[PDB]
């Protein structure tokens, strides 16, 4: 969903490196 | 090639042509506009460099383009798009504006980037917005994308913006083959996409001439918010990944202004001087969080009030 997929890019930008 | 003095009689021939033509228009006379469109050399391929791309080279060349738009149809104006995106690294406006090619370029120099940027932009946004068709945006990226090394236009000011203006256009015109043509643009970028923000040097060089404390980036956020848009999960995933610590050293540049703002604020005497530098401050503090969330907001993601969230 638009609500997973905002999840997946959040965590991924929240990862340091 | 060229010559230098060859081109330089062609735009006074163009010059020419156009002034008969204004002058029959105005008189309100029968006008021809054969001998203009001969003068441009659109339809010539005896030269190393075409002599119309030649003519770019010159601002008076680049000032007469919206007149000459004036007395084209559609077909013609296509052609010249078409030459234009063909031929776009060989245009010494590319190379100019390019932090690889040019590294330290002059006032002058930048002055010549800036006037073709408002003058040829907004011809090609009023070209493409009314009116051109799907298989005509589609034509026009697949000729910038095939006869140009896409990541070294993405260096330069007016390439990003040019394909700025390809995406949003085609990303309109869909209410699958503009699917298949992005993932051919997203080919040419992957692991390049970083390359787009210039290195400081020569932002703190472009600041130094123009005598300002910050770099507007907007455009390459307007380009990146364009792209996020019209990518999928996987593309978005890509680009997130690559632009990381672009997002984080904008989000340090606003967390940086936004303590300078609260302990000048808390100062009790304030004269005119230092209300000027606070106005200053809180502008240029809501620029970075406007042009960072038009990119963040497309992923449904938002930089509020002191970190990244998902957008309610
Ligand atoms: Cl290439
Ligand atoms: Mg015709």
């Amino acid at each position: 969903t638009a609500h997973s997929n905002s999840q997946a890019l959040l965590d991924l930008l929240k990862k340091p490196t | 090639s060229g010559g230098k003095k060859f081109i330089l009689e062609l735009i006074e021939t163009v010059y020419e042509e156009i002034l008969d033509l204004e002058a029959n228009l105005r008189n309100g006379q029968q006008t021809d506009s054969t001998a203009m469109w001969e003068a441009l050399h659109i339809d010539d391929s005896s030269y190393d460099v075409n002599p119309f791309i030649s003519m770019l080279s010159f601002d008076k060349g680049i000032k007469i383009m919206p007149r000459i738009f004036n007395f084209l149809d559609k077909q013609q104006k296509l052609k010249i798009l078409q030459k234009i995106f063909n031929e776009l690294s060989h245009l010494q406006i590319i190379i100019l504006s390019s932090y690889k090619t040019t590294p330290k370029p002059t006032l002058t120099q930048l002055k010549k980037v800036d006037l073709f940027q408002m003058i040829i932009l907004k011809i090609i946004v009023s070209f493409l917005s009314n009116n051109s068709n799907f298989i005509e945006i589609m034509g026009l990226l697949l000729q910038l994308i095939r006869n140009n090394n896409v990541s070294f236009l993405t260096t330069s000011k007016i390439g990003l913006n040019l394909i700025t203006i390809l995406i949003s256009r085609a990303a309109l015109i869909k209410q699958s083959t503009w699917n298949e043509i992005y993932d051919k643009l997203f080919t040419s970028l992957e692991s390049k996409i970083q390359l787009i923000f210039p290195p400081r040097e020569y932002n703190d060089h472009i600041m130094r001439l123009q005598n300002d404390k910050f770099m507007d980036e907007a455009y390459i956020w307007a380009f990146l918010a364009s792209l996020a848009a019209s990518g999928k999960l996987n593309h978005q995933r890509i680009i997130i990944d690559e632009v990381r610590d672009e997002i984080f050293a904008t989000i340090n540049e606003a967390e940086t202004l936004q303590k300078k703002e609260k302990e000048l604020s808390v100062l009790p005497q304030r004269s005119q001087e230092l209300d000027t530098e606070l106005k200053s401050i809180i502008y240029n503090k809501e620029k970075l969080y406007q042009d960072l969330n038009l990119f963040l907001n497309v992923m449904g993601l938002v930089y509020r009030d002191g970190e990244i969230s998902e957008l309610k």
